[PDB]
């Protein structure tokens, strides 16, 4: 019953995690762009985001950004690549909780939302 | 010998980018592997060797600028994805380059101030050397949604330059653009 | 848009990068099909690695090194390129000339003196994080000579205003340590 | 007891198409470059050789044209990533049997030598 919000403009990772928090029974829901998020964010209103920082459009530090702007207590988890060491730390002054390196272990993901998410 | 100092600069920022995308292909590959999905890897796989193989057709058509403009497209920001083939065997249409280039320039400026920003977009745009009646088809298949499909009205009635608009479809979510050269 | 013959060039190595990573799925692949999964694992990680090594050598404000390094192997040579930085990023772009010349040299010096028969590998190692130098680099190569002589003269001379703190050359090795401050 | 040789810089590959004609009771052989190749060849003297193009230092064309002059009955299967129609092109009118493009199926390449060799 608790909601996570994936964001990636790859489809194939939206759909990869999606499959994930699934086998844990989590509500999960996902946006390929920064604007789709911010709905998703308004209505579902989610616990957990799990937010890709290179979209196409308007990227994560921008939308990371904007969601806070809805509520300010969104727990977000950024993923990217390593070598954005920018955004990275830009988002972790931003309040993002951790983040995650593609590729990661599709293990340690699913247990740093275990984590953060409370019960 | 030493390039200079403001080429080496560039490629390093755009291999930083193919370095980019790859990792989150291995993120597709490894993310499955993990799932067990086997059959859907092997998939993903052969996706990947055919956008290779569609990126070294159009690196060897004698175009650079165009193919560096496609190549890079998606490193740029845009409000839209692009996807490109080349259908049929390579050939010379460097006598081309310059024109296609300034063409398909144009066209995505316009899709960027026409598309919307709340959908997911995507353009897919084929070169067709094969054909029999033109020396080069351009074909462009756009999927998403309008913000302002008016963007288009004007080259639509004008057409543009020496090229040829065959045809000029545009629905509710797609758009269909279809140009001859020869 | 840009220059015609930058907008070449880039081409042309965005076209190696690609043949690299169409390897690279050779190996998946394959070994996806002998059914060897936790190998495959082990590779994509590998993969990973490199990666991670080609970006940080990328952030080092060191635009000329880093494009020796990251095209060398593209480049005709008789042993291979295989690098690594060691420590946080730093910006050592006070030295990115430097370095970019001195690797020239050796990497040359390498190509008269590494035989053509045998498979020659040569690892280098940007270390920044020690507390002595302000950058050290070691050079780690293996595979076999034909002329170890062509290192003789930079072995007893140095080499400019670089510390060559150890240059050890046995029968298939050989290690060179390079300081700088 | 059929001798074949495998020729590519990159030792995976090596090690995986070793692997792989063994499994058919192949002798097999491999070598990293060009003249270590040429050794082999003159050597063992192999039925089939299956070649990758782009080798640092002597590439595919080059030694494929020595192969020849040794054994100008040499069974040559090039191998290579797509977008290399140049020595494709030239291997074939050099007397290369076929060729296949990276990355190939583990088991078409297998029959592929199968069918190429006799018994
Ligand atoms: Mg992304
Ligand atoms: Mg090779």
């Amino acid at each position: 019953n608790e909601k996570i919000l994936i964001v990636d403009d790859q489809s194939g990772i939206r759909i990869l995690l999606n499959e994930v928090f699934n086998k844990e029974g989590y509500q999960t829901f996902q946006a390929a762009n920064g604007l789709q998020a911010l709905d998703i964010v308004t209505k579902e209103r989610p616990d957990l985001v799990l937010l890709d920082m290179k979209i196409p459009g308007m990227d994560g530090i921008e939308i990371l950004k904007r969601m806070k702007v809805i509520d300010e207590n969104i727990r977000v988890i950024i993923m990217t690549a390593y070598g954005e060491l920018d955004m990275i730390q830009e988002s972790k002054e931003l309040g993002a909780l951790t983040h995650f390196a593609k590729p990661f272990d599709i293990d340690e993901i699913r247990d740093a939302v275990k984590k953060y998410l409370p019960l | 010998n030493i390039s200079d100092t403001a080429l080496t600069n560039e490629l390093i920022h755009l291999l930083g980018h193919s370095r980019h995308d790859w990792m989150n292909k291995l993120q597709l590959i490894k993310g499955n592997l993990s799932l067990q999905k086997y059959d859907r890897v092997f998939e993903m796989i052969e996706e990947m060797v055919i956008d290779a193989k569609h990126e070294s057709k159009l690196s060897n058509l004698k175009t650079p600028h165009l193919a560096f403009d496609f190549l890079t497209f998606n490193w740029k920001t845009h409000y839209m994805t692009l996807e490109y083939e080349v259908l049929g065997e390579i050939k010379d249409l460097s006598a081309y380059d310059q024109k296609l280039a300034k063409l398909m320039r144009k066209l995505f400026h316009l899709f960027d101030q026409a598309v919307s920003r709340e959908s997911e977009n995507h353009l897919t745009v084929s070169l067709q050397t094969d054909h029999p009646d033109r020396q080069l088809i351009l074909y462009l298949d756009f999927h998403g949604a309008f913000a302002d499909p008016s963007a288009f009205d004007d080259i639509r009635q004008n057409g543009y330059e020496d090229v040829d608009i065959m045809r000029f479809e545009i629905t509710s979510h797609e758009c269909l653009i279809e140009i001859g050269l020869d």
